[PDB]
RNA sequence: GGAGCUGUCAACCGAGCGUGGAUCCGAGGAUUUCCGAAUGGGGAAACCCAGCACGAGUGAUGUCGUGCUACCCGCAUCUGAAUAUAUAGGGUGCGGGAGGGAACGCGGGGAAGUGAAACAUCUCAGUACCCGUAGGAGGAGAAAACAAUUGUGAUUCCGCAAGUAGUGGCGAGCGAACGCGGAACAGGCUAAACCGCACGCAUGGGUAACCGGGUAGGGGUUGUGUGUGCGGGGUUGUGGG
RNA sequence: UAGACGGUGAGAGCCCGGUACGCGAAAACCCGGCACCUGCCUAGUAUCAAUUCCCGAGUAGCAGCGGGCCCGUGGAAUCCGCUGUGAAUCCGCCGGGACCACCCGGUAAGCCUAAAUACUCCUCGAUGACCGAUAGCGGAUUAGUACCGUGAGGGAAUGGU
RNA sequence: GGGAUGAGCUGUGGGUAGGGGUGAAAGGCCAAUCAAACUCCGUGAUAGCUGGUUCUCCCCGAAAUGCAUUUAGGUGCAGC
RNA sequence: CCGUACCCGUGUGUGGGCG
RNA sequence: UACUAAAAACACAGGUCCGUGCGAAGUCGCAAGACGAUGUAUACGGACUGACGCCUGCCCGGUGCUGGAAGGUUAAGAGG
RNA sequence: GCAUCUAACCUCGAACCCUGAAUCGGGUUUAGGGACAGUGCCUGGCGGGUAGUUUAACUGGGGCGGU
């Protein structure tokens, strides 16, 4: 899965952009923390 | 839908023991078994307008029968044993 | 735990085979999990026991 | 219905009832102790002990009668611990479940004796038994089907196909399907694409829109995108809006 | 239209209950009809063109280990379970017994569906080249009784003036 | 005859259950049964073994050998 | 049953006491 | 060794060895949980020996157990 | 591979709340451990602990010997 993360994340992005990540990093720290969504509906938002 | 005491009380017991305890005012009733001492009390004291000093109750077991068929057990009774006030007047039992 | 409380996965029931095809009863248990899973973000965790694919979907969350 | 009757082992009596219609037969209702899923709590089933409310009773405690009072689940409302959002939990009100039943069903678990003249693969046998769970039946059922150049057209069940093709320490044994003949026949409902309505989230004020389409002005920011609910619409294989 | 059957002091169509046949239901339940009621439709149709989007996912597929099919893993197809990996939406995907090409067939991963099928604790109505009291139900008889066993359980015998 | 203030005896109430229990250990005991209780069910288990298998007469009438056999008191085929 | 007790609870009076 | 064996058999106090650093080891349970133990190495479990006295010699080849990991062998997996 | 980290996961460490009665349980916080452990699937080893069984016949009885 592929994860836009909101906040800013050290070497792994920044702000808005799309970034795929290992999904036991993604599920228990990005989602919790809120620093990453799941990208489903996200890019015409942003866009 | 209204109780009545007159169904607590059964029947007089009629034996020589009831008649000796009949010649000192004290009078033996079989009563239904699920009834207890007090309301003996009051029931017999609303039948027949008396002050009862005491009930005392007994339970005896139905006697076991032989027959062609089997045993059979009679019914298992209650008997109330109430001996009333001194000076009380007596029930009328006709007979 | 080999029941799953999301799909209800269970264990199946076959066969260890041997060299010499003796059959004997076995169970595959589904990859059950431990989960603390959430329902809103911040809210209070509920412990479940949830297979791996529940897990791997997005079935349950942290 | 119409003259006897008060059931039967099972006679004897006793006491009565009945043409003002009994006994008896059919249907509906009333009553329906206690135990039992048993469920107020407890219990050695048929017993014990309550609480609440309303009545009855006593001079008053005693006592009596009638209801309600288990647990879990679902729904709806109130509240919302640690702790804030909140949730867990708790309160209330409605509903429901529980247990039993001879056989038949479905799903799941699943022997051994036995047979193999031993025995382990295999058999027995997916039998016995068990678990869950029904219903008057059930399950299956509307082609990700078969078939093989013309084809059939949901499922089930019966007869064949056939003890055949096969499958088997190729041992003991096990054993289809294609297709054919019959019983009976029946097909439907669901998302999106897409479209309105409401809620929540993001963005902008002449950027732009927007105010059912066209024609002109007016308003002069409530549009647009999105997630969630309500509807429409569609449901097909000659592919189907 | 009655000679079914049984009873009656011994083989009864005509003695009795009945039988053929014909009537019969306050009510309850069942069945059906008419209403009342509820729901759907009153706006689409046809053609053109194929530029765009739609078809149900941790599923299919694949790999492992099993199960099940005639198939006892075999080259193992189809189907099912668990583990891992993990799609695509028709210029897709699945099946046609490894597999490939072609061709044919079908549209999985949502649900519902009568009838033909199974069964009889139970209710009526019949029947028997069935039994007739050591038989037939264990049970014509106190019968799941007596009795035996702590218990689960086992379990009789006994008909005829 | 042994112990008889003790590792004592005993009551009441309770717990451990069948490849299991319990055992100061004898394979002891677990309801007069124990090298795996009992009951029901699979079940009319199976037994190359033992026993039993019921009226009559008429005709004919064996074998106890060979071969093979996880076979030798069974069985197949042959012989009769 | 007689004689003599004890325990728990209830009601009605009298007396004085504490609030 | 209930019901042919009471013994020299078992147990025993004492001994030694091994295990166990603590929801220990061991045990009962699929697990949770429980006993061990409301104990903590002077403790607990298992094994053998069996008061006490004097003692308990040789063998590490075999088989176990303990420790070690240089090398050989090897499963799935990966690889292709 | 090694180390570190913490956020999965683990804790029969502690406190608090559900809780009125709770050495259960759950939740919250904390103190640690920590991508280890445990568990699933696959896989090698070990495995009389358990289970089902086999363990020939001839034979001057059987065994032993021999065949
Ligand atoms: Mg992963
Ligand atoms: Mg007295
Ligand atoms: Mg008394
Ligand atoms: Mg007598
Ligand atoms: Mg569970
Ligand atoms: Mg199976
Ligand atoms: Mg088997
Ligand atoms: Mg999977
Ligand atoms: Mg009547
Ligand atoms: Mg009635
Ligand atoms: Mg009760
Ligand atoms: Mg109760
Ligand atoms: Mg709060
Ligand atoms: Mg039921
Ligand atoms: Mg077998
Ligand atoms: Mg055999
Ligand atoms: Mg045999
Ligand atoms: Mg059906
Ligand atoms: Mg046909
Ligand atoms: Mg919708
Ligand atoms: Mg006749
Ligand atoms: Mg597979
Ligand atoms: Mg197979
Ligand atoms: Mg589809
Ligand atoms: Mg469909
Ligand atoms: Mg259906
Ligand atoms: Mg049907
Ligand atoms: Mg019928
Ligand atoms: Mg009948
Ligand atoms: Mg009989
Ligand atoms: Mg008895
Ligand atoms: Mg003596
Ligand atoms: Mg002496
Ligand atoms: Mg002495
Ligand atoms: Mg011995
Ligand atoms: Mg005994
Ligand atoms: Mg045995
Ligand atoms: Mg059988
Ligand atoms: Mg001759
Ligand atoms: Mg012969
Ligand atoms: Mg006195
Ligand atoms: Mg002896
Ligand atoms: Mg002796
Ligand atoms: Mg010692
Ligand atoms: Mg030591
Ligand atoms: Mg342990
Ligand atoms: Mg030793
Ligand atoms: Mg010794
Ligand atoms: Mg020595
Ligand atoms: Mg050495
Ligand atoms: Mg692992
Ligand atoms: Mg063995
Ligand atoms: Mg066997
Ligand atoms: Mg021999
Ligand atoms: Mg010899
Ligand atoms: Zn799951």
């Amino acid at each position: 899965m592929k994860l836009i993360l909101t906040a800013d994340v050290d070497h792994l992005g920044s702000i808005g952009d799309t970034v795929e990540v290992k999904d036991g990093y993604g599920r228990n720290f990005l989602l919790p923390r809120g620093l990453a969504i799941v990208a489903s509906r996200g890019a015409q938002k942003q866009a | 839908t209204l109780a009545d005491p007159r169904d607590i009380i059964l029947a007089p017991v009629i034996s020589e023991k009831s008649y000796g305890l009949l010649d000192d005012n004290v009078y033996t009733f079989l009563v239904r078994p699920d009834s207890n001492k007090t309301q003996i009390k009051i029931a017999v004291e609303k039948i027949f307008a008396v002050k009862v000093a005491s009930v005392n109750t007994a339970n005896r077991q139905g006697k076991r029968k032989r027959t062609r068929t089997g045993y059979g057990k009679r019914k298992s009774t209650k008997r109330a044993i109430v001996t009333l006030a001194p000076g009380s007047r007596p029930i009328d039992l006709f007979g | 735990a080999a029941v799953c409380d999301i799909c209800g996965k269970g264990p199946g029931f076959g066969k260890s085979v041997s060299h010499s095809h003796r059959r004997t009863s076995r169970r595959w248990d589904p990859n059950i999990q431990t989960v603390h899973a959430v329902t809103r973000p911040g809210g209070n965790k509920k412990r479940l026991n949830v297979c791996t694919s529940c897990i791997k979907a997005g079935k349950i969350t942290r």
